[PDB]
């Protein structure tokens, strides 16, 4: 079978820009490549056929090459609606395996996150399970890292994460974290932290309480 | 203008079956190739059937092939998918695209539907148990919606109001149901002054909350 893979997973770029991503297979393909944009919410649409044809009613921004195993689009001057996971698959020989796609994001200013901790609340603490909660709120650029404290050690165990698009009004991204314990351990400590560490300090941010 | 629109979606059990329809208006169907490709919760694509034109011929990768049975009504205009024996990890959302014609010819899928949304899990529908997130010139609130299933919770804050400083974090699952979290940002002057409230909304276990946060 014929295997691809696209390069990078992820590019933020300005608008105006030149971007340029790539598609690689494990074997010459002939030109049998063909390029899919799929935004946010939507179904994919026909970007590129036959490695360099535009498809009909697309921009003339959008441009295809390569031949043999190595393939590239190509996008003149980006625009902002132009945010999308843009996508290439084999159509030389079955299966036609798409690649595992390529999302490009905006640019823009580095920012901190804003970081918040939360206890369990009432509610649950009556049904007795007890999850502590940090939101880390509209940082740039999307590199972080969280780190649960229970009286000064790491805690890895029973911490699930979550991490938003890119934000459509402001281009920043946001992450949820969560500490799950019971009820009968979130009683044996007194101390909980979440920590950030991010590129804009060398230094993490840090939030806590004490039950 | 050539509409695509695929139905027979749904939240089946491991080993059970649907029949996807796809029907498809303002071009002539019966002259074009058709395919089925699949976006899984990773979003990955994968073509998982395609079939010629007249009917008589198709094709499936090894994943479903055996499974999976792709037909089509060229009278009313309707492509078919019928899935049997499924498993959990054929949970995705599922189009239907027509294959340009294109000479030479390359494969290409020039207009594809919206997309039926197909789960398979053991799990049954479960409502969500939903806690608020209260800090005890900005501040920042939040609800926490755990144990779900399956995956299609809306959360709003004062019903649509609050809107531009808000969060909604995708859903993860674990265990075999879903959690998801919602933040909202609003000035300190505003509360607790004015109220905020989460909406959250669940439809298949019919399960609204709206609640106030304190």
């Amino acid at each position: 079978d014929i295997q691809m893979t696209q390069s990078p997973a992820s590019l933020s770029a300005s608008v105006g820009e030149t971007v340029t991503i790539t598609c690689g297979a494990s074997e010459n393909i002939y030109g049998a490549l063909t390029w899919y944009q799929r935004k946010q919410g939507k179904s994919p649409q026909l970007l590129i056929y036959g490695a360099i044809n535009l498809a009909d009613d697309k921009s003339s921004r959008f441009s295809g090459s390569g031949s043999g195993r190595q393939y590239s689009l190509k996008i003149s001057s980006l625009h902002p609606d132009d945010v999308a996971t843009y996508y290439c698959q084999n159509v030389l020989s079955t299966p036609f395996t798409f690649g595992s796609g390529t999302k490009l994001e905006i640019k823009r200013a580095d920012a901190a996150p804003t970081v918040s901790i939360f206890p369990p609340s009432s509610e649950q603490l009556t049904s007795g399970g007890a999850s502590v909660v940090c939101f880390l709120n509209n940082f740039y650029p999307k590199d972080i890292n969280v780190k649960w404290k229970i009286d000064g050690s790491e805690r890895q165990n029973g911490v699930l994460n979550s991490w938003t698009d890119q934000d459509s009004k402001d281009s920043t991204y946001s992450m949820s974290s969560t500490l799950t314990l019971t009820k009968d351990e979130y009683e044996r400590h007194n101390s909980y932290t979440c920590e950030a560490t991010h590129k804009t300090s060398t230094s993490p941010i840090v939030k806590s309480f004490n039950r | 203008e050539v509409q695509l629109v695929e139905s027979g979606g749904g939240v089946v059990q491991p080993g059970g079956s649907l029949k996807l329809s796809c029907a498809a208006s303002g071009f002539t169907f019966s002259t074009y190739d058709m395919s089925w490709v699949r976006q899984t919760p990773d979003k990955r694509l994968e073509l998982v059937a395609t079939i010629n034109s007249n009917g008589g011929s198709t094709y499936y990768p090894d994943s479903v092939k055996g499974r999976f049975t792709s037909s089509r009504d060229n009278a009313k205009n309707i492509l078919y998918l019928q899935m049997s024996s499924l498993k959990s990890e054929d949970t995705a959302m599922y189009y239907c695209a027509r294959e340009a014609l294109l000479r030479p010819p390359y494969y290409a899928l020039d207009y594809w539907g919206q997309g039926t949304s197909v789960t398979v899990s053991s799990a049954k529908t479960t409502p969500p148990s939903v806690y608020p997130l209260a800090p005890g010139s900005s501040v920042t609130l939040g609800c926490l919606v755990k144990g779900y299933f399956p995956e299609s919770v809306t959360v709003t804050w004062n019903s649509g109001s609050l809107s531009s400083s808000v969060h909604t974090f995708p859903a993860l699952l674990q265990s075999g149901l879903y959690t998801m979290s919602s933040s909202v940002t609003v000035p300190s002057s505003t509360w607790p002054s004015q109220t905020v409230t989460c909406s959250v909304a669940h439809p298949a276990s019919s399960t609204t909350v709206d609640k106030k946060l304190e």
